[PDB]
């Protein structure tokens, strides 16, 4: 019942202006089945639409709950919803993938490398998916790589889709209080309208009023992410949770979204990857052949010029804006990251992690211990001309030692850390009474050499 | 070795279908 | 024809794939009733796949079962060699 | 497959010649 006092919804109630067609409105719906204010004069009533989903056909049976929410709202109160109402726990990494509506498909073992790649990342970390919602091109990709995984939900893989509410199939099937909603992996070819991703978790249906267009996701998703992002993480040590923004294919509107992250406080680090094509393959020609970042030559600039307009169809002056755009990106190269096939996704998206971290190395170590992730640690952390404080490396192999890490003990051996210079009488004795490791038969003996000796 | 060999041979035969429109596109043209 | 017509003809056939892209079509009207009686003609033709595609598609294994329906399928003829006969003669000659 | 990296490398070869063929009779014309 408080889903319904809490979060609102809006529905069309206009003038009905034909434009294109007579049937169709503003909002694009038929015009006998009316029942932003610009336009749309909509009125906001109580939701009618949230409770559980419960997926007939499409592979495994699963339940994703959901709940129909204005565009408008805060992201205050839907952030309590997830913690409160949903049961779930904060994340400790927030990841967004956007791309392209449109869809598409890409070679076999790119498909391999982001089915396992991925959902490894999300499992050590304990992390949330951010898609749009529908069962469109790069989402497609998402839940079929779930479908090679799956099995530990219990592990909070939590895949978040928001979508608008305009274009989901079978709306009024899906209206609900808080009663299981049956809905079907059907989607209809003929139909203009998309179905929902059939193995996700949450649903945020956002409703702008309108139906069958897009637009009615974009804002509110990136005023929840930002306001996650403001939450303090568990460790309490003065970060807030990390986010990082994976990029598949899209189109020319996601090179602007990339520069909404860049510039912004604090700046959330991206990752490409190569061969999907179409904006993926233009941001990652633009890496390769950047020389000091937005310093770029002529010749270049010519040919990500014409490949804009190949691929992107696109005019002249088209095309010389969104290079303009892309040289706004290109200031902040650092940020961004490219996974180039010839390995996984996994070391991109962490290694994306310890950029936009921006926190100290021996708290960046502590993570790389905690995620059991050695090649991270000697790509990242091991930076030239990395800082290393008086007696941290010391910490961080005692943690080593005690936390069973071999590989991380080859890696501070090979870095420096004198194993004369280590080693002293209470740090022998802090590491032989140590808890955290396997099983421990040293307590049952010494406990038997201590009752034989008196 | 032949898991990439498989995929990288579906990349360059596709490549090659491509390369043969080329080269008509540009037979047709002289 | 009739897609239960159709899934006939595919267990008759024994070529599941051909059911999953098929008769599972986009917007494939179902009877009241025919999908379980496909179900029970996949048991007690002994189409474990088939039993497989039908339980992916839906048919509710609660709602499937029925004592009568339990019953007909453990008095079938169709399928392979049957034990139960002289196990269920020697109980029967020996309860009286 | 190796069986069908063998099918594959047939096709391939063969169009390589078309490939050589057409490479030939464009330098000839220029």
């Amino acid at each position: 019942s408080w889903i319904e006092r809490a979060f609102y919804k809006r529905e069309c109630v206009h003038i009905i202006p034909s434009t294109k067609d007579p049937h169709r409105c503003c909002c694009g719906r038929l015009i006998g089945q009316h029942v932003w204010s610009i336009s749309k004069h909509t009125q906001l009533s109580p939701t009618d639409a949230f409770g559980t989903i419960e997926f007939q056909g499409g592979g495994h049976s699963n339940k994703a709950m959901y709940v129909r929410v204005s565009f408008d709202t805060k992201p205050d109160l839907l952030l309590h919803l997830m913690t409160k109402e949903w049961q779930l726990e904060l994340p400790k990494l927030l990841i967004s993938v956007h791309g392209g509506l449109q869809n598409f498909e890409l070679q076999p073992k790119l498909k391999q490398v982001f089915g396992k790649g991925l959902i490894k990342a999300a499992m050590t970390t304990g992390a949330w998916i951010f898609t749009g919602g529908v069962n469109t091109g790069v989402i497609r990709h998402v839940g079929d790589a779930l479908k090679d995984h799956a099995s530990k939900s219990r592990g909070k893989i939590c895949t978040i889709g928001i979508a608008p509410w305009g274009i989901v199939e079978n709306q009024e099937d899906l209206i609900g209080r808080d009663v299981v909603r049956p809905y079907q992996t059907m989607s209809n070819p003929m139909s203009k309208l998309t179905v929902l991703n059939s193995m996700h978790s949450h649903f945020i249906l956002a409703d702008n009023g309108t139906t069958g267009k897009y637009g009615a996701e974009v804002k509110l998703r990136r005023q929840l992410e930002k306001h996650i992002s403001l939450q303090k993480i568990n460790t309490r040590i003065g970060q807030g949770v990390p986010v990082v923004a994976l990029i598949v294919e899209g189109g020319p509107n996601v090179i602007s979204i990339v520069l909404e992250y860049l510039r912004d406080t604090p700046p959330v680090p991206v990752v490409v990857c190569d061969g999907s094509g179409r904006a993926s393959d233009i941001l990652a020609f633009g890496h390769k052949y950047s020389e000091e970042g937005g310093l770029i030559n002529e010749s270049l600039r010519d040919q990500l010029l014409v490949t804009i307009q190949k691929t992107f169809t696109y005019t002249r002056t088209q095309a010389q804006h969104l290079f303009i755009i892309l040289m706004e990106c290109m200031k902040k190269k650092e940020l961004i990251t490219v996974f180039r096939m010839g390995q996984d996704i996994d070391l991109a998206i962490l290694t994306a992690l310890l950029k936009g971290a921006n926190a100290s190395a021996p708290d960046q170590l502590s993570l790389a211990l905690a995620w059991n992730r050695v090649d991270i640690a000697r790509s990242q952390i091991f930076i030239y001309g990395q800082q290393w404080p008086v007696g941290s490396l010391e910490q961080a192999m005692l943690d080593a030692l005690v936390l069973d890490r071999v590989d991380f003990v080859k890696l501070l051996i090979e870095n420096g850390v004198s194993m004369h210079r280590f080693l002293t009488i209470s740090r022998l004795e802090e590491l032989y009474n140590t808890r955290h490791g396997p099983s421990n038969t040293l307590y049952h003996l010494v406990r038997d050499v201590k009752k034989r000796e008196y | 070795r032949v898991e990439n060999m498989s995929m990288r041979l579906e990349e360059v035969n596709e490549r090659e279908h491509s390369m043969k429109a080329s080269l008509q596109t540009v037979d047709i043209r002289l």
